[PDB]
RNA sequence: GAAGCUGAGGCCAGUUUGACUGGAGGUGUUCGCCAUCUCCCUCAGUAAAAACUAG
DNA sequence: CAAGACCAATCTTTACACTTGAGTATTAAAGTTACCTATAGCGCCAAGTGCGCAGTTTTT
DNA sequence: CAAGACCAATCTTTACACTTGAGTATTAAAGTTACCTATAGCGCCAAGTGCGCAGTTTTT
RNA sequence: GAAGCUGAGGCCAGUUUGACUGGAGGUGUUCGCCAUCUCCCUCAGUAAAAACUAG
C-alpha cells in the first residue's frame, strides 16, 4: 500500500506538540527563517544548519523517520537508502571489463523545488491544512525547503546538511535513475549510482564508455530536470579503475570477475598511525599529525583537571580512531565474506593489519591502567 | 563444485537474493511457495533462455526498477584442468578450450599464465541475463556458442 | 464496418499481408493451414497484446528484417457519430471522445472542422504492433486508455 | 535454400561461351580494360557504358539474371529490387506525423570493393576457378569490378550505369539497411530507404526527428561501412513534406492516416503539355519545348524520306509521352486502389487529368490518318 | 562566458633584490599522482544521511 | 550553450442517455477501499525500575 | 573531422583421448546434405512455324 | 580544408562605359521556391536498374 498522509497524519503522528498552536490558531506555519538557520562554509561549499531548538528541526526529523523513508525508490541508488553502502555501489562493476565514472555538478543546489513538489505531490493528499490559506502539501514543504539568504534568485532551495536534504533528493532523482538505468541496460552497461556519483561498467568488449557519445547521451538524459555533468571529475579506463582509493580490477574477458581492493593510498594514513604507535611517539602528537584531531583550549568543561583532562581525551580519541578503522576494514571484510570479490592477497593483508591494530589496541587499554 | 552462485534481482518475489556454497545435497525448507517455486522458475528459465528457447520473461518485483538479473557463476575449475592438458587433443577439448577458455587466457601475460598454472587456482565462468522493462533479453557473454556449451 | 484493414509484414508466413473490404460474412477457404491458422495467430496475438497479456512474440519470416509490423485500422465513423452529438451527455461517451476522438479534432482549425462535420465523412483510426529483434514491442499510440478503449 | 555458385555453375550457366577460350586455356580471366568502358558526363556526374559486344556484359547480364537475384535483401531497400517502387517507398510514412529525409553522398563511388567481397563471399564456394592461379570469387568480381582510369587511387570501384551495380549496392548495403532498421524501430519511428535516399517518418508527437542527435545517431551508423550524408539535402519538416514533389500530409494526432498527392510542380509539364495540344501549336514545337526530345539531323537513318520521317518521329515522341504519363499516372491510381492513401480530390482530378490525356490521344491516333 | 578548485596565515628550501611555488625514494603505467614495493608549524572552523562494532 | 529519451502510482472495473432505435464540441459514481499508528535508546522520575519522546569511510 | 551501434548464413548435432579412472597451451568427421538447371521475347531459319539465346517517374 | 552544385554558348531585360544576373501573377507557409488557385533560342550529349500499359 503506497503511504498517504493527510490532515488527521499530519495533526496526530507529524505535528505532535511542535506546532500545536499553529494548528489550533488557524494560523499559516511559516517558512525557516533565517534566524533558526547557521551557515558554517568548508572550502567552496556552504552547509545550512536549523537550529534543534526550533520546531522545524523536530518536524524535519520525524518527516525522515515516519514518511520519507516509506516512499519506494530505485535500486540503482545506493546512497542514504536503508542498507545501501559504498561497497554494494561498487560490488555490482567487478563483471565489467572498462569502466566510467560521472559525476554531477551543485546536485543538491540544482534540485528545483517544483519538481520536489511535483515529486511529493501523488503521496501527499490535495487537502487545505489551514482553512482555505495553506494546503497540507505546502506546509510539509515549508518544513523541509528553505530560503537562502546568499542566493535570494533560486528562492526554495534544498540545502545541504538538513534533516530531509538527502532521501528527498533521492525520491526527486528516482526519475534520471529509472531513465539512465533503462538506458544503459538497454546497451548492456551496469549502472549505479552513490549521492551525485555515477559508475558504469561495460563487461563485454567494446570502446563504449570511452566514446564521446556516451558521456553526451548521460549529459541528455541529465538535462531533462536541469542537471550538469562535472567534466573535471569524468574518468574513464581500462581493466581496472581507482576510484576514491577502491581499486577495481579485471583482466580477463568473456564470463570473468573482477577484484576489489583498496589502494596504498587508504591504507596510508592508518599504516603510519601503527607505525607510530609501534615507535612509542605520544598520543598527542599522533593524533594532532595524522589524524588533525586536537582539544581546543576553548573547549574545556571544567577548570577542576587539565593535564589529565587532555590524556584522558587524547587516550578517547585514539581507542576511537582505532575502533572506527578496524570496524571499516571489518566492513570490508564482510562484504567480501558474502559476496567473494576481494582479493586474497589483499585479504591477507587486511587480516596482519587487523590483528596488528588489536594488538595496538590491547596495548593502549592495558598501558590506560597503569 | 558445479555451481558457485545464483544471484536473482528484483524478479517475481526476489529482491536481490544470492544463494551459494552448494553441497552435494541441497534441502530446501519453509512456509509453501514463499519462494520455492519461484526459485524454481527462475532456474528453469535461465536454462530455457540458455538453449535459446521462446519462454515468457518473468514479472517485477517492483515496476520503480528497470531490469531484473539473474546471474550463474559456473565452477569451471576441472574442466579446465581437463582440457589445458596436453594429452588430450580430442576435437571436444579443443572445442571447449576455444569457446570458453580463451579470451580470457589470452590476454593474460606469461607470468600470470605461469601463476595460475602452478597454484592451487580456481576458475569461474559468469553468466548474466538482464530482463528489460520492454521484454527484452541482454546476456554478458554475446556468443551462443558460450552458452550453449555451458 | 468494423475492421478496415488487417497488415501484417514479416510474422510468420506473412510477407506482406493487406486484408480489407471486410463484408458481414466472411469466408476462408484453401489449402490446410498454409496461412489459416497464421492469420488467426496474429489476430489473437495482436488482441491478447491489446489487452496487456504477457503472450509470447510471434516468429520472423525471414531473420534479414529487424521487425514484424502489424496494423489495425479501426472503422470509428459510427463512434463519432455517436458521441459528437449534443444529446448524449454520458460519462462513457466523454470518456470515448476525450480518449479516441481528441488529440485528432484539436488539431484542426474550425474550417476543416466544419468541413470533417458536414461532409459524408469516413472515420478511421490506426494502431500498429511492431516487434523488434529481441522481442521488445512498441506501439504506434503510447496511451493504454486507447488500447482498452479500443 | 541459400544460393551457391560453384565451379561447375560458372563453366555451364554463367560463362556459357563468354568466357569458353579462357576456361579451357586455363588462362586468367582479365579486368575490364579500359578499351571497354566509354565514360559518358551528366552534369557533375560521371557514367561507365561497358560495350555490349564484350563478353563482360553477357556475363554481367546473366549475373544479374541467376545470381545476384536470388540473394536475400532487407525489406527496406525499396529500389532496384523485384515489386520495389518510389510510392511503395514512400507508403508506411502516410502513417507519420514528422518526417526527415537524409541523402548519402556518393553511393556508389564510396562502396569500397572489400565490402563486396565480405558481402559476397559467404554465397560462393571457396574454390580455385583456374588452376591455383585465380579463384572463382576473384573472377565473378572481375566481372562485376573496374578500375576508374579518372581516379586510380580507388582502384576497385563499383561505378554506375553497369549491369550489376545497382543490385551489388543493394546486397552490400543490407548490413547498414539492417542496423538503421532496427535503431530507428527500436526508437518508434519508420524508416525506408530507395537508393541513397532514406525516409523517416515519427507517427507519435515528438521533436525526435528535428533534432541533431537523430542525424548524428544516423552518421554514426553509416561511418561503419565509410559513408556520409550529404547535409545539403537534409530535410525536417512537421505534418506534410514535399519531397520531390510528391507531398505527405497527415495533420492529425493519434491514429491519423495521412494523404499522398503530388504537387503542382509535377503536374505542370503534363497540365502544359495538354493546353499546348489543344492550342494546336505543332508537333515539333510542343517536343522541342517541353519534352526536350528532338530529331538530329545526324540521326537520320536514310535519306529517301526526311519531311514524313521526322513527322512520324515526332508523333511517336509525342503518342510515346502521352502513354507515359498515363501510365505513371494508372500506376498512382492502381496504388491508391491498393492502399488507400491518396487524395480524393487529387483522385478526382487524376481522373479529369486522365480523361484529357486519353480525349487528345485519341484525337492524335485519329487525326494520323487525315 | 569553461569554471578549474581550494579555510587564513607564519619559518625553511626552489624561482625573485625582493615576492611567489614544494617539503621519501624506487618500479610500472591507460601519464591518471594512477597503481605497487620498501622506508614542516599555528589558528580557525568543522551540517546531514548511510554502512560498519573481525570470526 | 543545448536536446530527443520527461518514472510509477494515484482503488478498480465497467461502462449509452433519451423517449426505444438512431446519434455531428471535452468522466466518473460506486462497491469496495478496508484497513492504519503513535513511542526502540535516552531522558524524566517513582530514584535504579518503569514510562514518554565520542569513530570509520562515501557524497560534500 | 570522428565514433559506440560492424547483418545472417555458411548442413546440423554431438561430442573425451589414453591405457580405465584422473587430466595445467588453440574442431571436426559424419550422416545426411539430398537435391539443382540451363532457354520467356527476339533472332535464326525451315521462311511464318518452330527452336536457341520507341515512354513515365525515382536514384543520378 | 565545407563543398554548394550545375553541359557549352548566343539576343533581350536588370546591375555595368562595358561585362555580369532573371524571363506569370495571386494566396498561405515550417521561408523550404515549400504548398495551393487562376493564366527566351541554339548546339552538344544523353549509362543502368525498378515500378507502371486506367477500370
Amino acid at each position: 500500500k503506497m503511504i498517504l498522509v493527510d490532515k488527521v497524519f499530519y495533526e496526530k503522528i507529524l505535528s505532535v506538540e511542535s506546532f500545536k498552536e499553529n494548528i489550533i490558531t488557524q494560523s499559516a506555519i511559516p517558512k525557516i527563517s533565517n534566524k533558526e538557520v547557521r551557515l558554517i562554509s568548508s572550502g567552496s561549499k556552504i552547509f545550512y544548519a536549523i537550529n534543534n531548538t526550533s520546531p522545524h528541526s523536530h518536524v524535519q526529523l520525524r518527516l525522515n523517520r515516519f514518511f520519507l523513508s516509506h516512499i519506494p525508490l530505485n535500486s540503482a541508488a545506493k546512497a542514504f537508502v536503508r542498507g545501501g553502502s559504498y561497497l554494494k555501489y561498487l560490488e555490482p562493476h567487478i563483471y565489467g571489463s572498462s569502466y566510467c565514472r560521472l559525476d554531477i555538478s551543485s546536485f543538491f543546489n540544482n534540485i528545483s523545488f517544483d519538481d520536489v513538489k511535483q515529486s511529493l505531490s501523488p503521496y501527499i493528499k490535495d487537502e487545505y491544512l489551514i482553512g482555505t490559506e495553506q494546503k497540507l502539501i505546502d506546509a510539509i514543504l515549508n518544513s523541509v525547503g528553505y530560503e537562502s539568504p546568499i542566493r535570494k534568485d533560486k528562492g526554495m532551495i534544498i540545502p545541504m546538511g538538513f534533516r530531509t536534504s538527502p532521501a528527498i533528493s533521492n525520491i526527486v532523482f528516482r526519475k534520471m535513475d529509472l531513465l539512465i538505468q533503462d538506458f544503459c541496460a538497454k546497451k548492456g552497461v551496469i549502472y549505479s549510482r552513490y549521492a551525485d556519483d555515477m559508475l558504469f561498467s561495460n563487461p563485454r568488449e567494446s570502446k563504449l564508455l570511452m566514446s564521446d557519445y556516451f558521456i553526451d547521451e548521460i549529459s541528455s538524459l541529465l538535462s531533462i530536470m536541469g542537471f550538469n555533468i562535472n567534466q573535471s571529475k569524468y574518468i574513464s579506463r581500462e581493466k581496472e579503475i581507482s576510484i576514491n582509493g577502491y581499486v577495481i580490477e579485471n583482466k580477463g574477458g568473456n564470463g570473468s570477475i573482477g577484484t576489489i581492493r583498496l589502494s596504498k593510498s587508504k591504507l596510508n594514513t592508518v599504516l603510519k598511525v601503527t607505525h607510530a604507535l609501534a615507535q612509542n611517539i605520544p598520543y598527542k602528537n599522533i593524533c594532532n599529525k595524522y589524524i588533525k584531531v586536537r582539544l581546543k583550549e576553548k573547549n574545556i568543561k571544567y577548570e577542576s583537571k587539565k593535564d589529565e583532562f587532555e590524556k584522558k581525551y587524547y587516550r578517547d580519541q585514539l581507542i576511537n580512531y582505532l575502533g572506527g578503522y578496524r570496524s571499516y576494514l571489518i566492513s570490508l571484510v564482510k562484504f567480501h565474506s558474502e559476496y567473494k570479490c576481494v582479493n586474497s592477497d589483499f585479504i591477507i593483508q587486511i587480516n596482519g593489519i587487523l590483528n596488528d591494530i588489536q594488538n595496538h589496541i590491547q596495548k593502549i587499554k592495558k598501558n590506560r591502567r597503569l | 563444485m558445479t555451481i558457485e552462485s545464483i544471484r536473482v534481482k528484483n524478479l517475481l518475489s526476489f529482491d536481490d537474493v544470492i544463494l551459494r556454497d552448494f553441497r552435494d545435497i541441497n534441502c530446501i525448507i519453509g512456509r509453501n511457495n514463499v519462494g520455492k517455486s519461484n526459485l524454481l522458475k527462475v532456474i528453469r528459465y535461465f536454462y530455457a533462455k540458455l538453449e535459446n528457447k521462446k519462454v515468457i520473461p518473468l514479472d517485477f518485483h517492483t515496476n520503480y526498477n528497470a531490469v531484473g538479473e539473474i546471474t550463474f557463476t559456473f565452477d569451471t575449475t576441472r574442466i579446465k584442468k581437463i582440457v589445458t592438458s596436453r594429452k588430450n587433443n580430442g576435437r571436444f577439448h579443443k572445442h571447449i578450450y576455444n569457446t570458453l577458455f580463451k579470451s580470457s587466457s589470452v590476454k593474460l601475460n606469461f607470468e600470470e599464465l605461469i601463476a595460475r598454472k602452478n597454484s592451487t587456482n580456481k576458475s569461474f565462468f559468469s553468466l548474466t541475463l538482464t530482463i528489460c522493462k520492454d521484454d527484452s533479453v541482454m546476456w554478458s557473454v554475446d556468443d551462443p556458442k558460450v552458452r550453449s556449451l555451458l
